[PDB]
């Protein structure tokens, strides 16, 4: 059984890229990027991470401008103590978070992003 | 009068619990296209739903824009060595959708000869969401794990997995567009897999089976947990007609 | 992985059944890909960085000219042709063939690659290292297509290891594999990365990070039946390798 996914925390970036009126521009295939626990992701390196998957699917093309006010940055494990499943949750902020452990219960957990971007295109 | 699309001309196998599942009844399944390049292999498959427009999935369209590098074969059982009443068309115009979803229409250079081997599949009404537990057949002539098919056409009888089950941390976590459906065994073993997609999801709906699936991707084949991605035929039966129209 | 480690790339690959027959990566999830380049004109080669200032390849890409200095690495690339900013293109100083040749060579950058997440090594396998059988490796590289073409963009493609002794079954090869050559692919194709990509990795992944198992050399057609492709043991001629580094 061995059609793998991230053997570490990944960052998971699954947005849609449409334009100010709402209207869809771009839909890129999801695209996940490790992210080390102890490390601050700021309103800035989200970008970075949301270009870089735009890119992905229409390279080049397409330049972010309001990557929008709901901060869904949330993750989701299964906490073995409290026997139940728990869902942290973070804010896309200049500020950041750092990236919690969370290797106690979850070998690799997903930090997902899923917000429509309003880009523009280059 | 006359009627077709849908009501296929051979009653379809039938096989509870493409990697896993069941060869299909020979002609069971008349929308059931294989996109073939030029002097190349099978790679994807593909579902009639005009004599001329065949819907297919967008990332087998990666390797050339080129329609005339794209074939297309309806009314066949065997992926190698085709009966000789199998029909072999080309491409015309390659219709990628736009936004980039997994998704595109295929312009025959010559319509399809509808025959009782040969008849379009029935397009979902716009926006209609498939249930929860609704059982659909995938077919296609994709790979698997050494296992009981093969160079015949599959097909395999699959619950669908709501987005919201879907996206949970065990399975999906999060990765199902609105746009896009899932279905499968949490246990695995039967499912789709690569030389599948483009293929259909058919759910039959009282009298005729109603394409609601494009095969598209997924984590694996058959693993657990891990069900198949299918792309919302519902979200574009409005582009895909005006394609159609005005083309 | 911290900083940047090696076989470890800052963007998850992505993966595809399967350079030519293959699908077009996700930019820079193959950091370890180079570019070699002519003095004045573009590409015809690729490579693997191998260390900060050290890159594996195919011997036979340097057929035009002895000289080091005639050759240009470009780091951090996905476009072929027009070529974004970070890309650092450093200039070869010396080059060494691999003695007892099967195909490789060592490039050795004149300056120090800048390691960032779109420029990092590859990690190196242990002494004659074998990659098990059906293990899943990765060919990846910009080389043709409709000839030229290529989308200008770095492409990859999915194949799983042979294994040297059914490689060698008589009714595809017969014993031409040798033991410090690596069979991979299928015996079917339609996926098998050809031309102008030679010198590429051939990177299977392990555990959590990627190592440079293979060395894009030969094949025997361009993807197809009973031929699976033939690229150069690296696990071989780790310790040369290694060797060349401490001491050149
Ligand atoms: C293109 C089509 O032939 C295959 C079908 C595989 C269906 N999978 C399952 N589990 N039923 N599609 C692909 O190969 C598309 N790629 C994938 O599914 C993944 N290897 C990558 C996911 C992605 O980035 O789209």
């Amino acid at each position: 059984a061995s059609y793998f996914e991230p053997t570490g925390p990944y960052l998971m970036v699954n947005v849609t890229g449409v334009d100010s009126k709402g209207n869809e521009l771009l839909s890129p295939h999801y695209v996940e990027f490790p992210i080390k626990p102890g490390t601050t992701l700021t309103k800035e390196k989200i970008e970075y991470y949301v270009e870089w998957a735009l890119d992905a699917t229409a390279y080049k093309e397409f330049r972010v401008v309001e990557l929008d006010p709901s901060a869904k940055i949330e993750v989701t494990y299964y906490d073995k103590n409290k026997k139940k499943e728990e869902t942290k949750s973070f804010p896309i902020t200049e500020k950041g978070f750092v990236v919690p452990d969370l290797s106690e219960h979850i070998k690799n957990p997903g930090f997902n992003l899923i917000t429509k971007v309003v880009i523009e295109k280059k | 009068p006359s009627f077709d699309c849908g009501k296929p001309q051979v009653e379809p196998k039938k096989c509870p619990g493409v990697v896993g599942g069941c060869v299909a009844h020979p002609h069971s399944w008349p929308w059931q296209v294989s996109l073939r390049t030029r002097f190349g292999m099978h790679f994807c498959g593909g579902t009639l739903i005009s004599p001329e427009w065949v819907l297919t999935a967008a990332h087998c369209l990666e390797k050339s824009p080129r329609p005339s590098s794209y074939k297309v074969i309806l009314g066949a059982h065997q992926e190698v060595n085709l009966e000789p009443h199998v029909q072999e068309i080309e491409v015309s115009r390659l219709f990628l959708e736009p936004t980039r979803k997994d998704i595109a229409l295929l312009k025959l250079s010559s319509p399809a000869v509808i025959t009782d081997k040969v008849i379009p599949a029935c397009l979902p009404s716009p926006n209609y969401v498939v249930a929860d537990r609704t059982e659909c057949f995938i077919t296609g002539w994709g790979e698997t794990q050494g296992t009981f098919g093969a160079g015949l056409l599959k097909e395999a009888q699959l619950p669908v997995i709501e987005n919201k089950v879907c996206n949970r941390y065990e399975f999906l976590n999060g990765r199902v567009q609105s746009t896009e459906l899932c279905a499968g065994h949490l246990a695995g073993g039967t499912d789709s897999c690569q030389g599948d997609s483009g293929g259909p999801l058919v759910c039959f709906e009282k009298d005729k089976y109603i394409l609601q699936g494009v095969t598209s991707w997924g984590l694996g084949c058959a693993r657990p947990n891990k069900p198949g991605v299918y792309v919302r035929v519902s979200r574009f039966v409005t582009w895909i007609e005006g394609v159609m129209r005005n083309n």
